């Protein structure tokens, strides 16, 4: 542990060999054992500053990062006939209240005393679990629970037909039709579009589906009152037939324009009466009708930081979908510029999310083909909640002032979530509106009201409790370096859209400068507290990431999609992306976790992201969260080539290698176990490709060695040198 | 001559099954839940209420209330024939589980039969009071 | 015999003039009570004339260019001929260099005065059939209609192109044969579209119009799977039916794909248009469809705006050269009054029944596709009529299924009648019974040449040429020769065509009577102010009777009929030959009794005997009436007894005679079996009998012998 002080100039090896654990709030033993899991709910400062003045002096951002709908191992479900809430601020009774009269409880957020209803009260499950799910009563619904409604909207233009994406998507829908969340009330629908809009009717009385073409692009309408959204249970056979015919109907298409705007307007009209989830697959710039977007020239390594949408059509449309409980998920499989900076608004403000597959092609791009396959598997089978809202409460004195993530902020800070999905993350920024001189603990409560895929109104509640400190040092001792990096990234993305990429990159650098300068003016080299010894490293990693990098050759839609991930992803996968984990894997052995039964999993140490840590003699696995890259050195041992890769020499390693073979060797068993254990830590199955040789030109592997200098960015050492010059200026 | 169907347990007004399609709903859905609250063991078991351009119809069987709303011009004869079709089906399927449930809409899946039955009445091919009184 | 002359000239030339001897002076031309006019049947069938396969041969005076004909003076020595219209002398074309006296071309023999040429120079275009189907109707009616359309698909030529348009609330244009999916383009029936717009929204054959031999199996299965308009019909409402937009899309589709070629737009409606442009009535069931009484008291807010929409469509189709048929079967009115211009301007059919699920409609619909002795349809497309006259004759206009090409020349008269101001007309669709009325004006031997270019059902381009000539009246006896040439039947129909045309484009009876009284004074015989002295010759004696029945007919007394029934009767009367036209004006009546074979009897109450069977042919209706005695004898059961096989011959004698005419007639007449006291005997009682003919004649004689 330690309250020690570190000189970043003399260490340079501060990154530990074992995974980073989130800090433990400085709380009494019995309080901390009840606290919310940090994977679900965590704060940038585990010790809340008592006043806004103290928060300002530390020059660190105060905020929460939440993963509210995350898949859980075990979830207590109270079905109580009554839900116990505070009569003033409607806070749910939670483990951190104060029982006094044993029939009266004091709210930990508004301090009002309440009456425990005749319904050992501190033994009740609502007071033993920081995370709990309630059944909602009749008053908590505006309407009967909506059924699950899935509408798939496919681009079928000539460019789309060429990518061949339709074949895999229709195959995944076929394989996963019985796994779609829902009961017998589930409805499914299909729309394709090119210059016109194509609905599909499904009837057991008709020999085949029927394609209904709306050609009036300026005045779309629903051509049929029934059978466009059909009951999946009743019409399973008709849906399966359609999915087999769709990839073959447009082989010889000469349509080259795409009317994405009008298609979404018709898709909205079709979903308006029920709500649900709308999956949109688009492969090019929208060029026809409302929502047309102008072409643009991609930047190169030479242009400086000189982002925002080009129209508000998709934001307005997304706002209308939010009002009807419709969420739009965007799958952009484009080979050229598509103005994602404007298309992304359809998902940001409707609580959807965007998935990007640059230069998808069924024959030319095997990596993107397998990536879409695996991401669609998760998309179609994960749990889902409909027509949802979220409220976030904190103790009197603390005020949320900025929200980050995919939703719509209604009045009085109701977060509107047409869909809630278990892979979405959110962030919130707060300030101390009133001095916390009164209390010594503060609490945070998020509550998610949603409709399950079974038709049951449920409320998921998480409650977090933290202590209040009154000195600069205690603020620094509780700092969570990763959560600070996450919130800063969300803030820099907003700064980019609001100002420029230069301003966002400056404010990121100045966050390190001002914080360490504040620390220095309150104690030669660059002295940081132990809890911030990775702060310049992660911030430098932020500045070389695809969201904020400068002198690189990055294309517009790449940068936008990297920002959309910052806004939407949970903290963990933002850390795995910004600062991938680097292990040596040609020499695994038996210091592992041999604990999980018959498996022995090696546990190689984490290396720092420098080419100095590589070796032409070995092999190195890089865990980047969504993908795993296995780099083989040119001078790699013959044991690793034959016993792990299945190849007699470096030259016969196939160019795209989409995975490792499973050979009958112990070295093979070790690396397969280590890789197995890595992807079991997550639901989004990450693809491994071993192709990163030194010659396949796929070694963007090196774009992640964030400690090394490049022609357009500093090294980690240069960075520390620049911080120090600014700190004691 | 359109729609709003709700099936509720008379005692506490617990909703059991409903079905509504728009493409307002908020005012008449409230009035419906008012009715369920007021109705008790002394209430008329077959009734029609007048809400201006709209008209409520309901029957009460085995402590369960079957309510429908439509424009005042919709044939009152058909509104009650539609409720009997639902009651016989619903009582046959869940009539004995009704008095035990405690969640709202514990029978959402009765949605399906409601709408296949509903379409056999909104296609041409007892007491009377003013709802504002009862409320 | 003047009768043999009239009869033989209709058989050979398919024409019948009101006067066969024409006024030779300006003083008689202006003073003609009934105008010189011709009932002309451009495609009349006859005993197998040889179709002549060569270019016709024409007068070379650019203004003239008449066709070589038997009235032309030829010189087989000098290889010359003299145009009988402009006196221009012409050299014989190379392929005629070998013609001789013994052997001469067909067009010069008087036998071939009406003759047909086949012009084979370009590839032939396929026929085009576009079905436009309503889906807002009962299941039994829609099922019957689907089977009728499938049956007609198996009679079309292999090379013809077919399309399908269905409608209700929306309009669907089906793209045939797509395989694995059936697709169509959907449009709101709430707003209209132009051909240009429609062409851009949709993108020899098309994707929407495909050859039968490639598409027929898919079309049969599509037509078999057609279902009711999926939109529900609320209580007390009519279904939303967008007939006007569906028709404007069918027209627009063909207009931007195959303009200026033969095409048939066959529309099947099962009710009135209740939405869009062309609307006929609102969707409230409580509001009845308009009646003539509603029309006259200005309680029909849809007639004029709806009529305007379909007239625009009719002219669009007729300009393009396409044909619109309206097949309308329903228990209520359907909007024929507003849509009549589409099959009237074009040569389109108009069929009207109570349901598509009757023998009446099913048999009528298949007569449409009657073939000749070569397996080829008895229809023609893109007909162009051009009339050339002597310098003394001018054309006032035409009345019939035709549109003007607005071509000017010295033959065009200033006094225009009907579709006038032209010597060229277009007739998008014609059959062997299509009869035009051409009205002439004089400003021996006058001559007129009828030239009809049209596309045969086989694809061949054809020219039919009829050339007739009538004597100029000898100046010594101008009115005596003229009065001997009067065709009273032809003139009655020709004057009747003039009266219906003025009523349907608004008192008309006052014009009919002044002309009748005037015809009495000029050509009758009488002492002044002695009504009993009036007599007509055999040449004029039936004209008053034809005029009595015409002025009481449902062609002119529109009340007691629905507006759609008035337009249906008038539709078929403006197209028919003379024989059928007379039957419409004056139904023919046959008597059946033990006392002698079947005999014609007067259309008077005095022919209704109690022991007699009457069979009345109304053209529209075949009616059998069993008198009171025969009704009882037949209510008794005497027919079954072997004793009374004579009472069976009697009861089945009119039934047998009905079956024969109940086939030949294209609009299959409704068949009625009734008796004394029966409800349907009303039809016999209203056609029978001012109050009567005797009173009508006496009043006419009083005015004939009095002031001019
Ligand atoms: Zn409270």
């Amino acid at each position: 542990e330690g309250l020690r002080v570190v000189n970043l100039l003399q260490e340079r090896n501060m990154l530990p060999s074992t995974p980073l654990k989130p800090p433990v709030p400085n709380l009494h033993e019995d309080i901390q054992k009840l606290n919310c899991n940090p994977e679900l709910f965590r704060c940038t400062l585990t010790s809340i500053p008592q006043t806004q003045a103290l928060l300002n002096k530390a020059k660190l951002p105060l905020g929460l990062l939440l993963h509210p709908f995350k898949d859980l191992v075990q979830l207590p479900v109270v079905t109580s006939s009554t839900i116990v809430r505070c009569r003033s601020c409607r806070t749910y009774i939670n483990p951190f209240v104060s029982f006094l009269d044993q029939r009266r409880w004091k709210c930990n957020l508004c301090y009002r005393v309440n009456d425990v209803p005749e319904e050992e009260p501190h033994r009740r499950p609502e007071v033993q679990n920081a995370t709990i799910e309630f059944m909602a009563p009749s008053e908590y619904m505006l309407r009967p629970p909506q059924p699950p409604v899935y509408l798939f909207v496919f681009d079928v233009s000539h460019n789309a037909v060429e990518t061949g994406y339709l074949n895999s998507v229709c195959q995944s829908l076929l394989d996963n039709l019985d796994l779609l969340p829902g009961n017998t009330r589930t409805k499914i629908g299909f729309i394709t579009f090119d210059s016109t809009i194509h609905f599909y009717g499904l009837q057991e009385s008709l020999s085949q589906p029927q394609m209904l073409i709306v050609s009036d692009i300026e005045d779309v309408f629903i051509p049929m009152p029934e059978n466009l959204l059909v009951n999946l249970n009743e019409s399973k056979e008709l849906v399966q037939d359609l999915l087999k015919t769709l990839p073959q109907m447009f082989t010889k298409t000469l349509e080259t324009q795409s009317a994405l705007g009008p298609a979404l307007q018709a898709a909205f009209k079709l979903m308006s009466p029920t709500g649900g989830r709308m999956s949109v697959f688009q492969t090019q710039l929208p060029t026809l009708g409302v929502g047309a977007l102008k072409p643009r020239e991609e930047p190169n390594h030479r242009s400086s930081a000189k982002m925002t949408p080009s129209t508000d059509f998709y934001k307005k449309l997304a706002l209308d979908c939010s009002g009807q409980q419709v969420a739009v998920d965007l799958f952009l499989l484009s080979g050229q510029y598509s103005d994602l900076a404007s298309l992304g608004c359809i998902s940001r403000y409707s609580a959807g999310s965007v998935y990007y597959y640059p230069s998808y092609h069924h024959q030319h791009n095997p990596v993107q083909v397998q990536k879409l396959q695996k991401e669609l598997q998760r998309y179609l089978t994960r749990k889902i909640g409909f027509e949802a809202v979220m409220r976030i409460r904190c103790t009197k004195g603390l005020s949320i002032h900025t929200f980050h993530g995919n939703f719509f902020v209604r009045s009085t800070d109701l977060l509107s979530l047409p869909n809630v999905n278990p892979d979405a993350g959110y962030a919130v920024q707060m300030s101390v509106e009133e001095s916390l001189t009164d209390t010594q603990l503060v609490s945070f409560q998020s509550a998610l009201l949603y409709t399950s895929s079974k038709g049951e109104r449920r409320i998921r509640v998480h409650t977090l409790c933290l202590p209040v400190v009154s000195t600069l040092n205690d603020v620094f001792l509780g700092a969570d370096v990763q959560a600070i990096s996450g919130l800063l990234a969300n803030m820099a993305v907003d700064r980019s859209m609001t100002a420029s990429l230069s301003d966002a990159r400056d404010a990121l650098v100045n966050a390190v400068i001002d914080s360490l300068s504040a620390y220095r003016s309150s104690v030669p080299g660059l002295m940081v507290p132990f809890s911030l010894r990775l702060f310049p490293l992660f911030v430098l990693a932020l500045l070389k990431q695809k969201s904020f990098q400068t002198g690189t050759n990055a294309r517009l839609d790449e940068r936008i999609f990297a920002m959309c991930q910052v806004k939407n992803q949970p903290l963990v996968y933002l850390m795995l992306t910004t600062h991938p984990s680097l292990y040596r894997v040609d020499n695994l052995s038996d210091e592992g976790a041999l604990n999980i039964s018959d498996r022995t999993i090696p546990q190689p140490p984490i290396l720092q992201l420098s080419v100095e840590k590589l070796s032409r003699d070995g092999a190195f696995l890089m865990d980047a969260g969504s993908v795993l890259m296995l780099w083989v050195g040119k001078n790699c041992t013959q044991n690793f080539l034959s016993q792990v890769l299945g190849v007699q020499n470096y030259a016969s390693i196939p160019q795209p290698m989409t995975d490792l073979p499973e050979l009958d060797t112990p070295e093979s068993a070790r690396i397969i176990a280590f890789i197995s254990w890595l992807r079991e830590q997550r639901p989004f199955f990450p693809i491994l490709y071993v192709i990163a040789d030194e010659s396949p030109m796929k070694a963007n592997f090196l774009q992640n060695m964030i400690e090394d200098r490049t022609e357009s960015a500093l090294s980690y050492y240069e960075f520390l040198l620049h911080i120090q010059q600014q700190v004691n200026k | 001559m359109v729609l709003l169907t709700m099936i509720a347990r008379v005692a506490d007004g617990l909703p059991l099954a409903a079905s509504m399609q728009e493409d307002d709903l908020q005012q008449y859905q409230s009035q419906a839940k008012q009715l369920f609250r007021k109705l008790n063991e002394q209430s008329p078991t077959r009734c029609t209420l007048e809400a201006g351009a709209m008209t409520f119809h309901y029957i009460i069987e085995q402590g369960v209330c079957y309510l429908v709303l439509c424009e005042a011009a919709f044939p009152k004869k058909l509104a009650f024939a539609y409720l009997e079709d639902l009651h016989s089906e619903f009582d046959e399927q869940h009539g004995k589980k009704v008095p035990t449930v405690s969640r709202p809409y514990s029978f959402i899946e009765f949605d399906t039969f409601i709408q296949k039955t509903k379409k056999l009445y909104i296609d041409s091919r007892i007491m009377v009071a003013n709802i504002e009184e009862v409320l | 015999t003047y009768l043999e002359f009239i009869q033989q000239n209709e058989e050979r030339d398919g024409v019948r003039f009101s006067w066969n001897v024409w006024p030779s002076s300006r003083l008689e031309a202006t003073r003609m009570v009934v105008p010189v006019a011709a009932l002309f049947t451009p495609l009349k069938e006859r005993p197998d004339l040889p179709p002549i396969q060569y270019e016709p041969v024409l007068c070379s005076r650019t203004t003239c260019r008449a066709v070589l004909n038997p009235l032309c003076q030829v010189d087989y020595r000098a290889k010359l001929w003299a145009c009988n219209f402009c006196y221009q002398r012409n050299q014989f074309p190379p392929s005629y260099a070998g013609i001789s006296e013994l052997n001469q071309p067909a067009e010069l023999l008087p036998q071939f005065s009406s003759i047909e040429y086949v012009v084979l120079r370009g590839p032939q275009m396929p026929l085009i059939f576009l079905y436009v189907v309503d889906t807002c109707m009962e299941d039994e009616d829609l099922q019957a209609l689907k089977e009728s359309m499938q049956m007609s698909l198996s009679l079309l030529p292999p090379t013809a192109l077919v399309g399908l348009i269905t409608f209700g609330r929306m309009v669907q244009v089906h793209e045939l044969g797509c395989e694995g999916i059936s697709k169509s383009y959907v449009f709101r029936g709430t707003k209209d579209l132009s051909a240009k717009q429609l062409q851009e929204m949709l993108g020899p054959s098309n994707r929407f119009l495909q050859p039968v031999q490639k598409i027929d199996m898919n079309l049969t299965d599509l037509l078999g799977e057609l279902q009711r308009d999926p939109w529900p019909v609320p209580q007390g409402k009519r279904p939303l039916r967008s007939s006007g937009v569906a028709l404007s899309i069918a027209v627009g589709l063909l207009e931007c794909t195959f303009p200026n070629t033969g095409a048939r737009i066959m529309m099947f409606i099962g009710g009135p248009a209740t939405q869009g442009p062309g609307m006929v009535v609102g969707d409230e069931l409580k509001t009845p469809i308009r009646s003539w009484h509603d029309i006259d008291k200005d309680n029909a807010k849809y007639v004029k705006k709806g009529t305007k929409h379909f007239e625009a469509l009719a002219n669009r189709a007729a300009t393009t050269g396409h044909v619109i048929d309206i097949y309308a079967c329903a228990l209520d009115q359907t909007g024929l009054l507003e849509m009549k211009c589409c099959p009237n301007l074009t040569g389109g059919y108009m069929v009207m029944g109570d349901s598509f699920n009757t023998s009446l409609f099913k048999q009528t619909f298949q007569r449409v596709f009657t073939k000749d002795m070569h397996g080829q349809f008895k229809m023609g497309f893109g007909g162009t009529l051009e009339i050339k006259t002597s310098r003394e004759i001018k054309i006032s206009g035409a009345i019939g299924p035709c549109v003007s090409l607005n071509s000017k020349g010295p033959c065009v008269s200033e006094n225009e009648i009907g579709t006038g101001g032209t010597c060229q007309w277009k007739i998008c669709g014609l059959s062997p019974t299509t009869t035009l009325a051409i009205y002439f004006e004089v400003v021996g031997r006058g001559a007129i040449q009828f030239v009809t270019q049209y596309q045969h059902s086989s694809g061949q381009r054809r020219i039919r040429v009829t050339t007739i000539a009538r004597n100029w009246a000898d100046a010594q006896t101008q009115i005596q020769n003229i009065a001997a040439s009067f065709d009273q039947e032809a003139a009655a129909i020709l004057m009747a065509r003039l009266a219906i045309y003025r009523a349907e484009t608004e008192d008309v009876l006052r014009w009919l009577d002044r002309q009748l009284i005037r015809l009495c004074q000029k050509f009758g015989e009488y002492h002044k102010d002695d009504p009993s002295s009036f007599r007509f010759s055999e040449t004029f004696s039936l004209y008053p009777q034809f005029m009595f029945h015409l002025r009481r007919s449902s062609f002119l007394q529109v009340f007691n009929n629905s507006p759609d029934e008035s337009s249906y009767y008038r539709h078929h009367f403006m197209r028919q030959d003379l024989t059928q036209s007379l039957i419409m004006i004056q139904p023919i009546l046959y008597a059946y009794s033990f006392s002698g074979p079947p005999e014609p009897v007067l259309l008077d109450s005095s022919s209704i005997l109690a022991d007699r069977i009457l069979l009345m042919d109304t053209f529209f209706q075949i009616l059998i009436y069993h008198g009171e005695t025969i009704a009882q004898w037949r209510k008794s059961g005497y027919q079954d007894m072997p004793e009374y096989e004579n009472f069976r011959h009697l009861l089945q004698a009119p039934v047998d005679d009905a079956q024969e005419i109940l086939h030949s007639r294209f609009p299959m007449p409704r068949y009625i079996d009734t008796e004394h006291g029966g409800s349907q005997a009303r039809f016999l009682l209203s056609k029978v009998n001012d109050v009567s003919l005797q009173v009508f004649m006496d009043h006419l004689k009083k005015l004939a012998v009095s002031s001019a």
